[PDB]
């Protein structure tokens, strides 16, 4: 959830003090920083996947070789969704736009993905979009041939933890009152909570420091590359018979796909 | 060179009991579509088909050439045994699907649901 400083602020001096109404306000000196979300790790242990969608054929029953231009496309709606599951509000916006380079185990591809956290907040944030892929390449087919063009498309999918962390420095100011009247007028730091209080996702890091450390989540699922992948295989009327192959053309790569 | 190749092959039938009870073959190749291989073989017993979710398995393969494998291509025909009559079918055998060592493929069957992923990956024999 979100842990309110503020209320828990009110809590403590309900505690401590007496005080059955509380008023805070955060001191000039209170301040937020070093704000960061780091993944928890950043290879995605899930191998991408291999989706043949539709197959060309084309068939050479000629005696001499063809050239013959094969064109494939496809459109995927693809989503990505983020959110910070702990978090923390304290009087001004905590918020991060954290860019993201995913690797997958095993190989070479690249995804870059970015999302805004906003620590005040559990609400989730996702983006479903399409993308059209088209691709098309020029094949020779030898005589008394035919070629099978098969179109692929490589999918991704990630789930990544991710760490929603900032340090926060500085006192509120708090009035307890008490049977109608103002029984306290104290300041108190986030380290002092922290202290007061080991179950808020705060710690007393000394000097007057509080580190926030907190969580979410960066996911998503999208199309990472287009391959077109072409067999000859001989015509019966072949004879001398040609040979069979299987060789791969790269189609496209997503946007935010590099190697 | 040749090379271990260790290939980690898993089955999907939608249906609620336990795994599925695959029968048939997955065969692969490299480059050429006749130098194909079995990876996984069971024959159709029916009811005594064994219940197999996940499947690996490690073979001695080499190139034309002996030079390292960039890519592998696998197909299959995989069935689900006739509840009735009528098989559920994970994969067909004129589907033809390659990758390269860290990419995944999958062979579609006649659902959604029914279907098979088979991932692969080498070391120096
Ligand atoms: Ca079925
Ligand atoms: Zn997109």
């Amino acid at each position: 959830g979100i842990i309110n400083i503020q209320d828990e602020i009110n809590n403590y001096m309900k505690e401590v003090y007496g005080a059955t109404t509380v008023k805070s306000t955060y001191d000039p000196s209170f301040k937020v920083f070093n704000e960061s979300v780091t993944p928890q790790f950043t290879e995605i242990p899930t191998e991408p996947v291999n989706n043949q969608l539709t197959t060309k054929r084309v068939d050479n029953t000629g005696s001499y070789p063809v050239e013959s231009t094969v064109s494939f496309t496809w459109t995927e709606t693809h989503t990505e969704t983020s959110a910070v599951t702990e978090g923390v509000k304290a009087g001004t916006s905590i918020s991060t736009k954290q860019s993201f380079k995913f690797g997958f185990v095993n190989s070479d591809v690249t995804l870059t993905v970015s999302a805004e956290y906003n620590y005040s907040t559990t609400n989730t944030t996702t983006t479903t979009e399409t993308h059209t892929w088209s691709d098309s390449t020029k094949v020779t087919i030898p005589p008394k041939t035919y070629v099978e063009a098969a179109y692929i498309i490589q999918n991704g999918t990630y789930n990544v933890p991710v760490n929603v962390e900032c340090d926060m420095s500085g006192t509120l100011f708090c009035r307890g009152y008490r049977d109608g009247a103002l029984i306290a007028a104290v300041y108190v730091s986030v380290a002092d909570l922290a202290d007061y209080n080991p179950n808020l996702n705060l710690t007393n890091k000394g000097d007057g420091i509080a580190h926030f450390k907190g969580s979410g989540f960066i996911e998503g699922a999208q199309g990472l590359r287009s391959i077109i992948q072409v067999t000859e295989y001989p015509l019966d009327d072949n004879k001398g018979r040609s040979t069979p192959i299987t060789y791969l053309i790269n189609g496209s790569l997503a946007p935010n796909v590099t190697l | 060179t040749v090379y271990n190749a260790t290939f980690t092959i898993n089955f999907y039938n939608e249906g609620e009991w336990g795994g599925p009870e695959p029968y048939g073959y997955i065969k692969a190749y490299l480059t050429n579509p006749d130098h194909d291989f079995e990876i996984w073989k069971q024959d159709d017993w029916g009811k005594s088909t064994p219940e197999r979710s996940t499947y690996t398995q490690t073979i001695k393969i080499s190139s034309d050439t002996g030079s390292p494998i960039n890519q592998m291509c696998f197909y299959g025909d995989v069935k689900e045994y006739d509840v009735g009559n009528a098989d559920d079918i994970l994969a067909y055998p004129s589907q033809k699907v390659c990758s390269t060592p860290g990419v995944t493929v999958r062979l579609d069957g006649d659902e959604k649901g029914s279907y098979v992923t088979i991932k692969y990956s080498l070391t120096p024999a």
